[PDB]
């Protein structure tokens, strides 16, 4: 998780650490959703924090 | 566009105004009536052609502001299915 | 306003000579003919006056005008569907509130770290 991509998850790798990390990326990425459909859909920051959760649930 | 249809309608006058000025003569009760029923129907497509120009030049500013607006709706729109169907394809 | 007058005068003018010219006319019928051309450069003088602003004229308006209508009902099917996409739009964000709603309760419910970043770091 700290090397290849972004370093998000720490050291523990917990199920509960990855659980709050994998809430956390969805509301950041509803968030990101919601600014999208509100004022522009020229944010495509959605799709970025969408592949970033993923990999890090990988 | 227009230019087509203008030189149309020109060789259609001048056709007609050759046929029946020139041989006049030469024409008989049918043949005024035939006349008279193309004069009747290009004078109700004139009518019509009129009123839709009419209906267009009055609202020639709103016409394109109401175009604009189903663009962006229809803009809009994409973009929200776009974005559904990638949500799901990712989760 | 001299060009709408003049085109309602043109075509009083024909309706006049149609309406005399309803029995056998003899005579040289040339009235109705420069009434008709007439109209018919009235109207490619509006045509070109409405072309000089240069606008993205679609398929769908010269599809509109050989149906043998008036834009209107254009202008209320194009009302009907501002309408549909606000009631889209509102349905949208309340499903998206919705969901916000819940994510928030699972975080609550799960792991409170995110409920108070949310709430005070944001």
């Amino acid at each position: 998780e700290s090397q290849g991509i972004e370093r998000l998850h720490p050291m523990q790798f917990d199920h509960k650490k990855e659980l709050r990390k994998l809430n956390m990326s969805i509301l950041i990425n509803f968030l990101d959703l919601l600014d999208i459909l509100i004022r522009s859909p020229g944010s495509i920051k959605r799709e970025e924090k969408l592949e970033d959760l993923k990999l890090l649930f990988v | 566009r227009l230019s087509t249809l203008i030189e149309f309608l020109l060789h259609r006058a001048y056709s007609e105004l050759m046929v029946l000025t020139d041989l006049l003569p030469r024409k008989s009760d049918v043949e005024r009536k035939i006349e008279i029923v193309q004069f009747a129907s290009r004078t109700r497509q004139l009518f019509v052609r009129l009123l839709a120009l009419v209906k267009w030049a009055n609202d020639a500013g709103k016409v394109e502001k109401c175009a604009m607006i189903s663009s962006f709706l229809d803009q809009q729109a994409i973009l929200f299915v776009d974005t559904a169907d990638r949500l799901a394809s990712l989760a | 306003h001299l060009e709408e007058h003049l085109e309602k005068f043109v075509e009083n003018i024909r309706q006049l000579g149609i309406i005399v010219s309803d029995f056998q006319p003899s005579s040289q019928a040339g009235l109705s003919q420069k009434l008709n051309f007439i109209v018919t450069g009235l109207q490619d003088i509006d045509k070109c006056r409405q072309q000089l602003h240069d606008i993205t004229v679609p398929l769908e308006v010269f599809e509109y005008i050989d149906q043998g209508r008036n834009p209107q009902l254009y202008t209320k099917e194009c009302l009907e569907r501002a309408l549909a996409k606000n009631e889209q739009v509102k349905g949208k964000i309340d499903t998206m509130k919705k969901f916000k709603s819940l994510l928030i309760q699972e975080l609550s419910k799960v792991f409170p770290e995110d409920m108070a970043k949310y709430r005070s770091i944001r």
